[PDB]
RNA sequence: CACUGACAGGGAACGUGAGCUGGGUUUAGACCGUCGUGAGACAGGUUGGUUUUACCCUACUUAGCUGGAAAUUGCGAGAAAAAGAUUAUCCGUGCAAAGCGGACGUCGGGUCGUUGGGCCUGGCGAGCGGUGGGUAGUACUUGGUACGCUCAUCACC
RNA sequence: UUAAUGAGAUUCCCUCUGUCCCGAGUUACUAUCUAGCGAAACGACAGUCAAGGGAACGGACUUGAAGGGCUAAGCGGGGA
RNA sequence: UAAGCCCAAUUAGUGAUUGCCCAUUAUUCCUUUGGUAAGGGCGGAAACAAAGGAGAAAGUGUAGCCCUUCCGAUGUAGAUGUGGCCUGGAGGUUAGGACGAAGCUUAUGGCGUGAGCCUAAGAUGGACCGGCCUCUAGUGCAGAUCUUGGUUGGCGUAGCAAAGAUCUAACGGAGAUAUACUCAACAUGCAACGUUGGAUACUGGAGCGGGGAAGGAUUUCGUGCCAACGGCACUCGUA
RNA sequence: AAGUUUGAAAAGCACUUUGGAAAGAGAGUGAAAUAGAACCUGAAGUCGUGACAAAGACAAUGGAAGUACCUCCAUUUCAAC
């Protein structure tokens, strides 16, 4: 007979299986359609996750009730080393799908990238590209290299460069690995031969955050969420507790499936893994495009706010540390946690709505500590607050005398 | 009196042991995994599964045990560390290889040919269940049979 | 597909030239699903090694309309408590003609799978098919003798296109450019099949005169 | 009764008890009414009244290892490849054009055999390069790479 | 009819609360992995489905659709 | 331009009346078996050494006297027949066995439609026993939630989670610090026992404290001892 | 419940060697030691091992007809045959 009452099923089951991703870098499955009439360009970069934060920004959305009012963001900051090109490939459409036609390396590549290819770099014999680099730029690996960009010319449709990122800048203490991130980014806009001749410019040769994305634009992000384990179908589904008398336990789905067919559907809440899934999440506002604190040192002094502060709050980021390069500071959250490289991607949806349109200036940006109730933003506040304190005169009397 | 014979009896040594009291089953997977090892191979295998940096991997006998990461360089994913085994079998080999100093032959160069693991007859025991039942707790020994030839 | 480097070696070891099986090239343009799908099944099952080529060409009689509401009732079926392991439902027209034949032979025998392992199928005429020689038609499955005129017709890749295929225009410029390339080449060589009729005809006064008479007798000068 | 856009109707062993619960029905105790001489009866009312087992196989959920196109074998040769002394005898550009633009050489020698024969190898030089040293001035997120000249070797030779 | 008494049946009220809205976090012992030890129940043969007929609800049969092999933890839809 | 429906046909206004596929059916051939079976032969025709042959029984039934000829052969319950098979004994009669009997084993062949029989080989066994006629019966197993004994997948699985707990050094013990080469040690002898000293904890006098009854009956004590038992362990023990 | 039914005879395995012992490896008695002690034979079932046959998933088994490979088996031929 039909279930007494109707509620809506627990979970969406276009995000089946709900098992651990591949990888754990974000990878974007898609890119943006490509425009023509554009100027070529890169669609993706490479960011890590240092943590969360709050900003205070003017509203500028006419009819809202916040309308000329300020209101406080929560923002997630995203560390931004230059990425370094090291590739080019090419792809021709056939009728069963993409296929590269081939890859243009560069002449010269990182040790980090090549400490990819390795499980046990120290201790190897590092000869990787080492054939490649001996035959590139002799007549025939020049005639070859000639004739594989000739083929992307004539057969390529869509162009990628291959780029990885440079973990030596990001001087990182929690983030362990030091082979690089490597990851092919679309190029977008004009011909074919625009994008060969972009890609041939930006060959060995470091692109910023700055360059692909800009302040106030909306981004698309990919990222592996936190990972959980295993999990009940409380948590990992959202199905309801039953009742305290329940024997043998109330974690549980009641009825896994009724008598025929005579078997358990796939649309059941089962126990199984949850988290460390790939998702690709829209519309992710960039409030701030930081630039290096050794470059600019006052990253999060505003107009509004004329304070002289980095964008690391007291303390540091909570298990990541300080942010020692380009930053980017996304609207809201994003799935992850700290440290894990993620791929912020230019956005796939229309982008013509208010919202979406609206130009970001922030007032404030808080830089209190997250270990605790933060309630300085700086250090001078905090010194200002409690005057001298013993160990201070302890060192004064050690000068001084 | 072994079930095999070995290629050249001069050159081989025999060890034999009847009624070992280990688990049969735990005895079958450690001894078989040294059939066609060099003696001092197999011997620093079982030094090395006592020390729990190798493990003997499990065959036919590993319904429901667990996965470990040791296990890989047998081609498996299940084995296991069983001690009392490990040193019988250490204690076979020790006589296998005093047979053949005794015989003249060298035992840096033998290599195990045979290994044969049996159930032997078994011993009883009793547990006790619910409602007033008894139901046999029995024992599993084994024989073990080994042959090493010289190279 | 990609040859091991035993294979390659063994190869080089024994000398022998390149080889390529007996394979007869169908150009399914213009041909009835059914029917050429019937006669191919039986000429697999005889031994023979086809690769049928166009098949997004393939005809279905009724309007479009009709055929993509029963392909659209075909993909309806699924198994309900896991879609994995479901009927899979291939979009593609050469796709599409592997099924009807697979569904015309004993799939569940090994006999019926080396017969379906012996067909080959494309949209189109891919590089690999188009110098491999002359192709073939099926008189008894064509249009133009199995379709009264009047009534209407499906072309089977603007069915597939409506029911999820991808790769319509991606296949139509891959036409459009072989067709144009063989166009080019076959404008091209007019001098030398000119030259070689021309031959011909001076060869018939060159060549004694009897043969000339006997070529007469045969319908051939 | 009250919200709501609406509070549609149904099936899935009258879905669903090794998923629960056990209020009801339907044991044994007991009370009432009626019936029966009685023991007792009542789809009449009332109160109290053990809810056992998964470690097997499938299914489902996740989580690992691993071969395989003659779906393990045949040696059983099919490219969503190139386009040529039958892919062999160079490389680009051009439309499977017409044409066009480029290729390191010298002097021997140690074998197998139309054509300035094929293969291998020595002596000199020449180049495009790799790897190090010496010395500039730059570029790049600024410790690490590259680029200019000059030696050293090494590979194509 | 009845004060008092009741692990007796019932209704309401104050207080109080994770009974619930609506779940979250933490602890010990388990499960989980290992060493040693080591059973039972059950066991025709075995175990992917749809529909058909059929002793009128098939794992075997017909016609189709799936199905590479072997494993660990769970789970209670089926094994009437 | 059906591979649908209704009519027609058999290579097509050409010259006559069988397109093709499939049965345990029809026809025919071979073989078996049984008849309400039908007949022939059976008084050895004559001749014939080794260095054409063999058989020929007056018969229900056999390896059926022999030959020829017809007809029928499925079948639950059930009946009957069988010079039909098999088992333990008894009268007889023929054999066999230490140069290997019964039992047991089999890619071990042969014969029989079959029940079965016989041979071969045991790198099996070590002392009985086979064929035929008759007599006799505790005379043939796949299943009875069959009986007894053994084995077995589940399975190294469920589990061995109440009563808070052990640590450390020394001594004892075979129970270790146990290694082929390369070699400082860790990455190759782990884990586990008893006693003593320290430390830590619990019982907390309605005690895992001292004594008794009932019940038990040597469990008491010392020495030795570790096969089995104390569901892990033991060098300890109410063994 | 249970034949102590080893062997003709205890001739019941001295001695060497490894092992703490149990035992093992040799040696020895015996016609036999898978006749080594509650030991004549030693079945079935189940299990171990070496060698070989292969083999997807059609549960497996099964029939009929072939073929590939093997065969410590049975016959028949090897010359005016
Ligand atoms: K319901
Ligand atoms: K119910
Ligand atoms: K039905
Ligand atoms: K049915
Ligand atoms: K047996
Ligand atoms: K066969
Ligand atoms: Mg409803
Ligand atoms: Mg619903
Ligand atoms: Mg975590
Ligand atoms: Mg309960
Ligand atoms: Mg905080
Ligand atoms: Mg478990
Ligand atoms: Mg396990
Ligand atoms: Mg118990
Ligand atoms: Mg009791
Ligand atoms: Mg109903
Ligand atoms: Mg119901
Ligand atoms: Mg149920
Ligand atoms: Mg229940
Ligand atoms: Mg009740
Ligand atoms: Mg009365
Ligand atoms: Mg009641
Ligand atoms: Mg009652
Ligand atoms: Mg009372
Ligand atoms: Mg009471
Ligand atoms: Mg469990
Ligand atoms: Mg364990
Ligand atoms: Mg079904
Ligand atoms: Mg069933
Ligand atoms: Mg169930
Ligand atoms: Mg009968
Ligand atoms: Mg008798
Ligand atoms: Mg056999
Ligand atoms: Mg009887
Ligand atoms: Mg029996
Ligand atoms: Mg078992
Ligand atoms: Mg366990
Ligand atoms: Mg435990
Ligand atoms: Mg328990
Ligand atoms: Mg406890
Ligand atoms: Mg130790
Ligand atoms: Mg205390
Ligand atoms: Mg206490
Ligand atoms: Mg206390
Ligand atoms: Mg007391
Ligand atoms: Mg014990
Ligand atoms: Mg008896
Ligand atoms: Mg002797
Ligand atoms: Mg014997
Ligand atoms: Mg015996
Ligand atoms: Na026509
Ligand atoms: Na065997």
């Amino acid at each position: 007979s039909h279930c007494k009452f109707e509620h809506p099923r627990h979970g969406h089951l276009g995000f089946l299986p709900r098992k651990r991703s591949r990888q754990i870098r974000g990878r974007a499955r898609a890119f943006p359609k490509d425009d023509a009439t554009q100027k070529p360009h890169l669609t993706s970069f490479m960011v890590f996750k240092a943590g969360m934060t709050h900003i205070v920004r003017d509203v500028d959305r006419p009819g809202s009730k916040v309308n000329k009012k300020e209101v406080v963001e929560p923002v997630t900051i995203l560390e931004a080393p230059p990425m370094v090109i090291v590739g080019i490939v090419g792809y021709r459409q056939t009728p069963v799908g993409l296929k590269t036609i081939g890859t243009v390396w560069a002449h010269h590549t990182s040790v980090e990238f090549r400490r990819r290819y390795y499980k046990n770099w120290k201790q190897s014999a590092q000869l990787a590209f080492s054939r490649q680099k001996q035959f590139a730029n002799t007549k025939e690996g020049k005639v070859a290299e000639a004739r594989t960009l000739n083929a992307f010319a004539k057969k390529a449709s869509v162009i990628r460069v291959i780029a990885h990122t440079q973990l030596r800048k990001l001087r990182n203490h929690r983030v362990g690995v030091k082979k690089a991130h490597v990851q092919e980014i679309q190029v977008n806009g004009g011909s074919v031969a625009a994008k060969i001749a972009l890609a041939k410019s930006l060959l060995e040769k470091e692109v910023r955050v700055d360059s692909v994305f800009q302040q106030s634009e909306a981004c698309d992000v990919c990222s592996v969420t936190k990972g959980h384990g295993t999990e009940g179908v409380v948590k990992r589904w959202g199905v309801a507790c039953l009742p305290r008398k329940t024997h043998r336990g109330l974690r549980k789905v009641a009825c896994i499936g009724a008598w025929h067919p005579a078997r358990v559907m796939y649309t059941v809440a089962r126990a199984g893994q949850h988290g460390y899934h790939h998702r690709t999440q829209l519309n992710k506002k960039i409030y701030q495009i930081g630039r290096s604190v050794a470059v600019e040192p006052n990253q999060a002094t505003t107009t509004y706010d004329l304070t002289a502060k980095t964008i690391t709050p007291m303390g540091g980021f909570v298990g990541y540390g300080t942010v020692r390069n380009d930053y980017v500071m996304l609207k809201g959250s994003v799935s992850g946690p700290r440290r894990r490289v993620m791929t912020l991607r230019r956005p796939m949806a229309p982008q013509t709505s208010r919202q979406l349109k609206e130009k970001i200036v922030l007032k404030f940006i808080d830089t209190s500590s997250k270990i605790g109730h933060g309630r300085f933003q700086t250090k001078k506040e905090k010194n200002q607050w409690f005057g001298p304190l013993k160990k201070d005169r302890i060192r004064r009397e050690e000068r001084l005398r | 009196h072994y079930s095999r014979k070995p290629q050249v009896s001069s050159k081989s040594a025999k060890a034999k042991v009847s009624d070992l009291r280990c688990h049969y089953k735990n005895t079958f997977e450690t001894a078989n995994v040294i059939n066609g090892m060099p003696l001092r191979k197999a011997q620093q295998l079982y030094r090395q599964v006592l020390a729990k940096t190798r493990c003997i991997p499990f065959k036919r006998y590993n319904g429901k045990i667990g996965r470990t990461a040791q296990a890989k360089e047998w081609g498996q994913t299940k084995g296991r560390w069983p001690r009392k085994s490990v040193v019988a079998m250490m204690s076979l080999l020790k006589n296998a290889e005093a047979n053949a100093i005794e015989k003249g032959l060298d035992p840096n160069q033998m290599v195990i040919k045979h290994v044969q693991v049996d159930q032997a007859a078994r011993m009883r025991r009793r547990t006790y269940r619910a409602h007033g039942r008894i139901t046999p707790y029995m024992c599993s020994p084994c024989h073990v049979q080994l042959f090493m030839s010289e190279k | 597909a990609f040859p091991s480097r035993k294979d390659a070696f063994r190869a080089q070891r024994k000398g022998a030239k390149k080889h390529r099986p007996e394979i007869i090239v169908i150009d399914l343009k213009d041909h009835v699903l059914g029917r050429a799908a019937a006669v191919v099944a039986k000429q697999l099952l005889l031994g023979k090694k086809i690769t049928v080529v166009r098949c997004e060409q393939l005809n279905i009689a009724g309007t479009e309309i009709r055929n993509k509401i029963k392909y659209l009732q075909y993909l309806r079926k699924r198994k309900l408590t896991n879609p994995t392991k479901g009927p899979f439902h291939h979009r593609a027209p050469s796709d599409v003609f592997v099924r009807t034949v697979r569904s015309m032979l004993p799939r569940y025998t090994k006999r019926g799978m080396k017969a379906l392992n012996s067909l080959v199928a494309y949209e189109g005429i891919p590089p690999n098919v188009v110098r491999t020689g002359g192709r073939v038609v099926i008189p008894r499955a064509q249009r133009h003798v199995c379709y009264r005129s009047e009534r209407p017709y499906t072309v089977l890749g603007n069915m597939c296109k409506h029911v999820g295929w991808k790769y319509s225009d991606v296949v139509a410029n891959l036409e459009k450019a072989r067709v144009e390339k063989a166009s080019r080449h076959h404008e091209k060589q007019a001098k030398l099949r000119d030259a070689w009729k021309s031959a011909r005809k001076e060869a018939l006064a060159k060549m004694p005169k009897h043969n000339v008479e006997v070529l007469k007798k045969f319908g051939y000068a």
